[PDB]
RNA sequence: GAGAAGGAGCCUGAGAAACGGCUACUACAUCCAAGGAAGGGCAGGCGCGCAAAUUACCCAAUCCCGACACGGGGAGGUAGUGACAAUAAAUACUGAUACAGGGCUCUUUCGGGUCUUGUAAUUGGAAUGAGUACAAUUUAAAUCCCUUAACGAGGAACAAUUGGAGGGCAAGUCUGGUGCCAGCAGCCGCGGUAAUUCCAGCUCCAAUAGCGUAUAUU
């Protein structure tokens, strides 16, 4: 996107939390609103107990998609100032 | 490239390394010795850059006797490669003058300081030895096969 | 040094053991291993070595050998020197060039053939067949400073 | 335990008297320069009390140390002519 | 001219060349094996320690940074025991002085 | 091009969430909370503080302790004492936290609590460190070692590159001078508290 | 405060002596014809170790320089002063090697009693009376007349009076004080007036080769006369 | 009178996947796939492995097959 | 090369039109008892509310200035931080016994190939640096280094990671459909936390003191 590499956001409100299945991409799409511009787009966090990481109103930053709603484009890797995979791997706690 | 892979894990099996870090280093060397080589032979023959140089080159290789006394021209500068040196790299002189059972036990040697080269003991196992030193090469004195204390554990045991 | 009766220094260098070392008034060595056919000038104090390798080189040409081993040397006097190889050379040398200055061969000369009687036990003893004498060489040396 | 003093030099006009003294403690552990100021007194008939030693690197390998031996005239004259800080090392 | 020095100095020179012990010229529990050159330069450092018998500090952060940038700037490796030029000018001037 | 791509990252990190300030125009004194596990000298600390800034030695100093140290803004210094609970009511207070660490003993399961705490309710404008009581080491490589390491798990803990400053001895019974001057400058440089909902919702 | 770098080549000092080179006090010699006399006797001649060594041995009366004691550190001391030192009693004169490079005698009274200084000027001073400037800038009232310029004068050090002279002569040995080719010994053998300005001699070494130096740097030493000894 | 920290928090792994010696020394890890691969090479092809037995010849002493062939024809 | 808030004038000295001073004008701006009075530098931290290199020490050496051997020196050098790179290299070595009988490999696969391998077995050996460290040394004083006495490895420890592929499951949960299927996956099960000791610490692969991911791209 863009013309950085990574981008920040608020998540907007979350849709696919009313997602039957546990596993699936249409629970795994969050609504993130694009700063810079003010957009609304689409963005994928990698699990869904992270996915309860992530929190309405809690700084998110968003990065691309490299490799089941195919061509989603971005997802998300620190977290108010913490990352991803660092939370869930249980390293540091979420500071909002 | 399962050929790299094969070929870098037969090179550390059979003089057991800790990494392809240090494999790669060692064929880095041996990069730049073939690129002099191949320098020397880009001058064409009874030229005295080539004359000199290569002469110097090969003093060079076999002063740290990685080249054979017996062949001594820059066909076989060229010719060399990472099992030669590997065969002078130091540790495999303790395996094969019959210190250290196996390789392993000699890394281990090597780090708790009990052998040297000449006078000062040595305790990085990569210390490339020489042609002329490679003989010089024993337990120190403070080590218990050279003697000195028995050991730590000897104290214990008689404790 | 035996004055307090200690262990002070060693040197290494030496591809042989060393066979034989002579030595002055002065703080040096000269110190000769066999088979490298080498005598080896210590600098005592600063620690530094000087190499010499031999290169051996109306009779029979195969009972002329060449330098075999290196048994026996004599330090004769500050600059000069002298070595004894067991195929019966004696070469003096200087501190001063690599190449020995004047080596003679055969000097103590050939051995004596061993007879036909105890080389072969055949009823016929022929001298067709008989080793050529090998070179009687240094088994010691000695000069007055 | 044992010493020599190479390059010795008399220093007449600044009065002292200066070796190269190369030490050697073969196993023992290091050499305590106090001790040897005491050693030197006696190794070139003075008094510990105008010798002055500094330098003092121990070599590789332990044993060998080289030092600087000082040797003035008087107590006084290395009163004179000392460095402060040597002076306070000497313990004056 | 190194290279002409070092074939003059051993080939041609009747006069056998003083080679240091072994196990001296180690540098740092093997991490240093000491070259010829910067050898003699320790010897100049320890001479000149002895002319004076002054103690030294050991290299400042500002010849050690110029050392290091000449290295990292330097076609010469000190593989061994021995070093390692490159093959461009000094070679060169072996063809300038042989042409002469 | 490669100037845009960094520049474009620097006003990428420049962005955060958009929350509403409500800072009046004379803000209130912010608050230092003072932080450490028993035996500290929490008190010391507060003592040196109130004497660098106030010029008065307090022999027995206690309570919210306000002091002015620029014509902008002002301060209010407080300890907690060794309760959990005196430790989360100031944390849920707090703008800028000086905790205070030991040295040659390594953490406090309590400051690790507290930190914690800190973290979850919410990250407030500033937060610093004091390594402390110094001067119980022999061996200046076990000093430096040990500054080096607790400096790294507090990183992790708090964020990357953090501020940890250090406090040799116990000069007077009272501290060092010089080091509590600058540990004065970098706080006193201040910055604007950062926009938790609470604190711009509520009044306390 | 220049640099160990700045310093001229002709006296010598290492590279471990720190990065500065002490300036020399202003005096008889020029600056860049200078020794001063801190490196003459730590730094050349090595006989003290420290800046305040060599300044507590000098603010003693121990050193003589040219027969009168001198105190401050960088005094100039540029060519062939003498330098007595009567602790180990020896007196040493500054001259050169064929190098270029400051060279030391060591000699005794006998011949460290005097001093074959080169002649700069001679005049005609207050009250009419002739003088002499020589190149130690020693003036000498009433010398003996015929003295001009170009030549050197053997002088007592003791009363400092003329003792003798050597004239400007093509058939000299001379020595070279500046220039390209600076401290060669040999003799003069031509000169040419070159009037208009700077002109020169031909002057040839004892080994067949010869060479225009001008005289403004010539330095003569005796047509064969060693009258200095000059080290073998 | 004071509460330490333990092993845990100086070291926050939490949850880390569990691994072995073989994988914690990666000088070890390759010193045993170097001989399993040795001994996985034991299979397909014929190693050398010193002469006949010191005491002997004892035959194949692992069977013959006759109809097999094991020539690379040219 | 030009300047020491801005123009103008003056003052010492060997050397200044010092920017050292005085005077006026201008312009700020300090204390005040209201009558008065002195004065104008760099360095640092922020510069969004979110961030990353000492506020170290000495003139010890070299050098410089003075009534002057001593006094002072913003040169100089000493020390601290470091995955930005780069360098060397630990996190183990080795038997003996017992026991099990497959282990593995593949063009061509309801088919072939080759022979000692494994075991979470029981035990024996040595080896020790990292940490800890008496000192002595070093040094302006310290530190580092060199030495160096003494402690100092049995796994549950003196605890190596990051990355990807894949296998096995419930009295658990959910989405389909012409019964058993099939999927999604599943930390949740009945109980139970001082309870449970289980894939008992599963297998593969790569790089391992490091390594990923986005973006630009060559």
């Amino acid at each position: 996107f863009g013309g950085s590499s990574h981008a920040k956001g608020i998540v907007l409100e979350k849709v696919g939390v009313e997602a039957k299945q546990p596993n699936s991409a249409i629970r795994k799409c969050v609504r993130v609103q694009l700063i810079k511009n003010g957009k609304k787009v689409t963005a994928f966090v990698p699990n869904d107990g992270c996915l309860n990481f992530v929190d309405e109103n809690d700084e998110v930053l968003l990065a691309g998609f490299g490799r089941d709603i195919p061509g989603v484009r971005f997802k998300v890797v620190k977290v108010s100032g913490v990352g991803l995979l660092a939370l869930w791997k249980e390293k540091k706690e979420k500071p909002r | 490239e399962a050929a790299r892979l094969d070929s870098e894990l037969k090179l550390v099996g059979e003089y057991g390394l800790r990494n392809k870090r240090e494999v790669w280093r060692v064929l880095l060397t041996l990069s730049k010795i073939r690129r002099a080589a191949r320098i020397l032979l880009t001058l064409d023959e009874k030229d005295p850059k080539r004359l000199f140089e290569g002469n110097a080159l090969i003093r060079r290789l076999v002063r740290i006797g990685v080249l054979d006394e017996s062949r001594m021209k820059l066909d076989y500068v060229l010719a060399l490669k990472a099992e030669d040196f590997l065969e002078r790299r130091l540790q495999t002189l303790v395996y094969k003058l019959g210190l250290a059972k196996s390789i392993h036990h000699a890394r281990v040697l090597i780090r708790q300081r009990h052998i040297r080269v000449g006078k000062q003991i040595v305790n990085v196992p990569s210390f490339m030895v020489r042609l002329d030193s490679q003989k010089h090469i024993d337990f120190a004195l403070t080590s218990p096969f050279g003697g000195g204390r028995p050991g730590r554990v000897r104290r214990k045991k008689a404790k | 040094s035996l004055d307090e009766l200690a262990y002070v220094e060693t040197l290494f260098g030496h591809q042989d053991e060393i066979l034989d070392i002579d030595a002055l008034g002065q703080e040096r060595c000269v110190s000769v291993g066999a088979r490298d056919r080498t005598a080896r000038y210590w600098k005592v104090p600063e620690e530094s070595q000087l190499v010499f390798r031999g290169g051996g080189e109306g009779m029979d040409p195969a009972s002329a050998a060449h330098e075999g081993s290196m048994d026996r040397v004599a330090m004769i006097d500050d600059d000069m020197f002298v070595t004894g190889s067991d195929n019966g050379d004696l070469a003096l040398w200087s501190i001063q060039r690599k190449k020995p200055l004047h080596v003679i061969a055969r000097a103590h000369g050939l051995e004596p053939p061993i007879k036909l009687e105890d080389y072969s036990a055949d009823e016929i003893p022929d001298p067709s067949i008989i080793p050529a004498p090998q070179p009687r060489g240094i088994t010691a040396l000695r000069t007055l400073p | 335990v044992t010493l020599r003093t190479r390059k010795f030099i008399r220093n007449p006009l600044l009065s002292r008297k200066q070796m190269v003294v190369d030490i050697l403690h073969p196993g023992r552990p290091n050499i305590s320069k106090d001790e040897l100021r005491e050693k030197l007194a006696t190794m070139y008939k003075a008094q510990k009390d105008q010798v002055s030693v500094f330098g003092l690197r121990t070599q590789y390998g332990g044993g060998k140390t080289t030092g600087f031996a000082l040797i003035y005239d008087s107590p006084e004259a290395l009163k004179k002519f000392e460095p402060r800080y040597r002076l306070v090392r000497a313990g004056l | 001219s190194a290279t002409l020095d070092e074939f003059i100095a051993d080939e041609v020179s009747t006069a056998p060349i003083a080679e240091p012990s072994i196990g001296t010229n180690i540098v740092k529990r093997g991490r240093g094996l000491k070259t010829a050159a910067e050898r003699r330069m320790e010897e100049e450092r320890r001479e000149y320690e002895e002319t004076n018998f002054v103690r030294l500090p050991k290299e400042s952060k500002k010849e050690r940074a110029k050392r290091a940038r000449m290295e990292g700037r330097s076609g010469r490796m000190n593989f061994g025991g021995e070093e390692f030029r490159e093959l461009g000018e000094g070679a060169e001037r072996i063809s300038r002085l042989t042409k002469a | 091009a490669r100037q845009a791509a960094r520049s474009h990252d620097i006003k990428e990190k420049r962005l955060h969430v958009p929350l509403v300030d409500r800072l009046p125009d004379e803000p209130p004194p912010r608050l230092v909370v003072i932080v450490g596990p028993p035996g500290v000298g929490k008190t010391t600390l507060l003592k040196s503080l109130v004497r660098r800034y106030t010029k008065e030695t307090m022999s027995d100093p206690v309570g919210p302790i306000t002091v002015v140290t620029s014509k902008k803004q002002r301060l209010t210094f407080i300890e907690c004492p060794n309760e959990l609970e005196a430790m989360i009511d100031m944390a849920k207070v707090a703008d800028i936290v000086l905790l205070m660490i030991d040295g040659n003993y390594g953490f406090e399961m309590e400051t690790m609590e507290f930190l914690n705490i800190l973290a979850n309710t919410g990250m407030p404008g500033n937060v610093f460190g004091i390594l402390t009581h110094l001067d119980l080491f022999k061996k200046p490589s076990a000093l430096k070692d040990a500054k080096k390491r607790l400096k790294h798990r507090l990183w992790t803990e708090l964020y990357q590159g953090a501020h940890l400053f250090y406090l040799s001895g116990v000069l007077n019974g009272r501290y060092p001078d010089r080091e509590i001057h600058n540990l004065s400058r970098f706080l006193s440089v201040m910055k604007n508290p950062r926009p938790l909902v609470w604190r711009n919702t509520h009044p306390y | 405060h220049q640099k160990r770098l700045s310093a001229p080549s002709h006296w010598l000092l290492d590279k471990l002596s720190g990065a500065y080179a002490p300036r020399p006090s202003t005096g008889p010699h020029k600056l860049r014809d200078c020794m001063p006399l801190i490196v003459f006797v730590r730094n050349r001649l090595k006989y003290a170790l420290n800046y305040r060594e060599t300044k507590a041995i000098m603010m003693q009366r121990l050193v003589k320089v040219d027969g009168k004691v001198r105190t401050d550190i960088t005094y100039p001391a540029g060519f062939m002063d003498v330098i007595t030192i009567e602790k180990t009693g020896e007196n040493f004169r500054l001259i050169y090697d064929t190098k270029g490079r400051f060279t030391v005698h060591r000699i005794t009274d006998e011949e460290a009693k005097y001093k074959l200084g080169k002649v700069k000027r001679v005049q005609l001073g207050r009250g009419g009376v002739p003088f002499l400037v020589t190149h130690d800038a020693r003036t000498i009232r009433y010398p003996d007349p015929l003295i001009k310029v170009n030549d050197t004068v053997k002088i007592d050090l003791e009363t400092g009076k003329i003792t003798d002279f050597i004239k400007f002569d093509t058939g000299a040995l001379a020595m070279i004080t500046g220039g390209r080719n600076m401290g060669r010994v040999g003799v003069i053998t031509h000169r040419e007036r070159h009037d208009g300005g700077f002109g020169i001699v031909h002057l040839k070494d004892a080994l067949d080769n010869t060479f225009a130096t001008r005289e403004s740097n010539v330095f003569v030493i005796g047509s064969e006369k060693p009258w200095i000894s000059l080290p073998k | 009178g004071k509460r330490q920290i333990t092993w845990q928090i100086q070291k926050n792994k939490g949850l880390t996947p569990n691994r072995k010696k073989e994988q914690r020394n990666p000088r070890v890890k390759k010193r045993k796939k170097y001989e399993e691969k040795q001994k996985k090479l034991r299979s397909v092809k014929a190693v050398y492995k010193g002469g006949e037995g010191p005491g002997g010849y004892q035959g194949e002493l692992s069977g013959i097959k006759t109809n097999l062939v094991k020539s690379v024809k040219l």
